[PDB]
């Protein structure tokens, strides 16, 4: 009896997380600095995968 | 290149504090595992408790209610003591040494895996009667 | 307790575990003679410590499925000894008994003549007699003893003890018969019987 999980490779997660930022740095500016955190709560099919 | 060598009474009142060490001449007291095991006669084997080598104590619950064993450092020695012994606590007792080996079936992380324990080295054995 | 298995002499053996595992697997085979230091002879499945010969082995899990059979080729009289399957699952706790006892017997041994010698009672000093019945390198382990005044059987005062084997993978027993000095010298000659398998051996000693 094992737990069900997902995996993802962790350098490609890295490189499209740099190049959503990229973009993302189009509308805030060059300097601002964003961070990425994990839901903030609600129901069970909002704060999860 | 470990020689256990047992030392009992042989015979201890019923409701007392039996007493057995165990003289170990290889190495060190502190680096692996010990146990105690004891073969009643008319019966199979029965392992009792444990040591580590970081101090911490495990019992068989049937007498995790009686039993209690010790370790000297100065000495290269190991003792058990047992409470209230009756008629039943009389049999061969047997000092080993034993080695914690961890099986994993599955991911670190997770857990998915349990430890295990084996004894390499016994003792010739001690017997004790009530 | 004990559960019996019979192998014949130079064959291979399959000893099977009870309780057997619900997951994955790191069981320990013991070999256990009556009353001796108990010796593992598996820890981890197929590994074994160093002076273990290859006649023994152990069922590696390398698929769920297997069971845990202790396998031995070549049996001879050493193996002759009781087996104990220590057994570790991950979906089983602690577990603190061991597996259930595997008195292993190898048949097809060759049997022995009883060698039998009697002793007269030395201890007569001290008001007591004991006539000394030894029997010694004898096989299979089963003889009964009979002791006999003159003609009549005594029946009375008999203390033996069951055969216990030996170093030489015989067997050994003694019987103790207790008497007063006066019937000692009561009677002319005491004979001691020793009844193995279909044969029998007498002794007979007297007093001085
Ligand atoms: C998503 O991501 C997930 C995470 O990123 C990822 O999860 C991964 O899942 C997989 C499976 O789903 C996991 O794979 C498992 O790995 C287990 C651990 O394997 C490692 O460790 C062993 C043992 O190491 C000990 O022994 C060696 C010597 O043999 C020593 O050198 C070691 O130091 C260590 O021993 C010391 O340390 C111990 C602990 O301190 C002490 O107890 C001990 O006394 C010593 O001091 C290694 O052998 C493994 O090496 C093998 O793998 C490497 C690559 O890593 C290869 O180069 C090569 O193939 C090596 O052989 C490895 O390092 C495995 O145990 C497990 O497989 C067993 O279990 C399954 C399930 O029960 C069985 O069905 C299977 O048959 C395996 O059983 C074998 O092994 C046991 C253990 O001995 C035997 O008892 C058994 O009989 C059988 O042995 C047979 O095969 C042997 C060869 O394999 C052979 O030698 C024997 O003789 C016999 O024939 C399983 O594969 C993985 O761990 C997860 N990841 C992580 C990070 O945890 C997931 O996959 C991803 N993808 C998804 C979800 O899609
Ligand atoms: C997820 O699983 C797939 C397949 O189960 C993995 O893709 C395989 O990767 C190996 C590289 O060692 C290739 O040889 C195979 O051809 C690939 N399979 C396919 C169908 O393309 C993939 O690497 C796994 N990813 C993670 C993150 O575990
Ligand atoms: C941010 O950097 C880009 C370079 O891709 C540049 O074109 C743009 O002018 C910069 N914006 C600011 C506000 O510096």
């Amino acid at each position: 009896i094992r737990q069900a999980h997902c995996n993802v490779s962790k350098a490609t997660w890295n490189e499209t997380l740099g190049k959503v930022v990229k973009q993302l740095r189009k509308h805030f500016g060059n300097n601002t600095i964003i961070r990425f955190a994990n839901s903030s709560g609600g129901d069970l099919e909002v704060t999860t995968h | 290149q470990v020689q256990l060598q047992e030392s009992g009474p042989g015979l201890v009142r019923p409701s007392e504090t039996l007493s057995v060490t165990c003289i170990v001449s290889g190495g060190s007291i502190s680096n692996y595992y010990w146990t105690w095991i004891r073969q009643s006669p008319g019966k199979g084997l029965e392992w009792i408790g444990y040591i580590s080598d970081r101090e911490t104590t495990t019992y068989n619950p049937s007498l995790n209610s009686r039993a209690v064993i010790s370790r000297d450092t100065s000495k290269n020695q190991l003792s058990l003591q047992l409470r209230s012994v009756t008629t039943a606590d009389t049999a061969i007792y047997f000092c080993a040494t034993a080695r914690r080996g961890q099986r994993i079936y599955g991911v670190v992380s997770f857990g998915e895996f349990f430890y295990y324990y084996y004894m390499d080295v016994w003792g010739k054995g001690t017997a004790v009667t009530v | 307790y004990v559960s019996p298995l019979s192998v014949a002499l130079g064959e291979t053996a399959r000893i099977s575990c009870g309780r057997q595992a619900l997951g994955s697997r790191a069981v320990q085979w013991y070999q256990h003679k009556p009353g001796q230091a108990p010796i593992l002879l598996i820890y981890n499945n197929q590994d074994r410590p160093s002076g273990i010969p290859e006649r023994f082995s152990g069922t590696p899990d390398i698929n769920f499925g297997t069971t845990a059979t202790l396998t031995i080729s070549g049996v001879e009289v050493g193996d002759e000894a009781d087996y104990y399957c220590h057994m570790w699952d991950s979906r089983s706790g602690f577990s603190w008994s061991f597996g259930g006892a595997t008195r292993l017997t190898v048949l097809s041994q060759p049997k022995a003549a009883p060698s039998v010698t009697l002793f007269p009672p030395s201890e007569l000093q001290a008001n007591k007699a004991t006539l000394v019945c030894l029997i010694s390198d004898f096989y299979p382990g089963a003889v009964t003893v009979a002791w006999k005044a003159d003609s009549s059987p005594v029946k009375a005062g008999v203390e033996t003890t069951t055969p216990s084997k030996q170093s030489n993978n015989k067997y050994a027993a003694s019987s103790y018969l207790s008497l007063t000095p006066e019937q000692w010298k009561s009677h002319k000659s005491y004979s001691c019987q020793v009844t193995h398998e279909g044969s029998t051996v007498e002794k007979t000693v007297a007093p001085t």
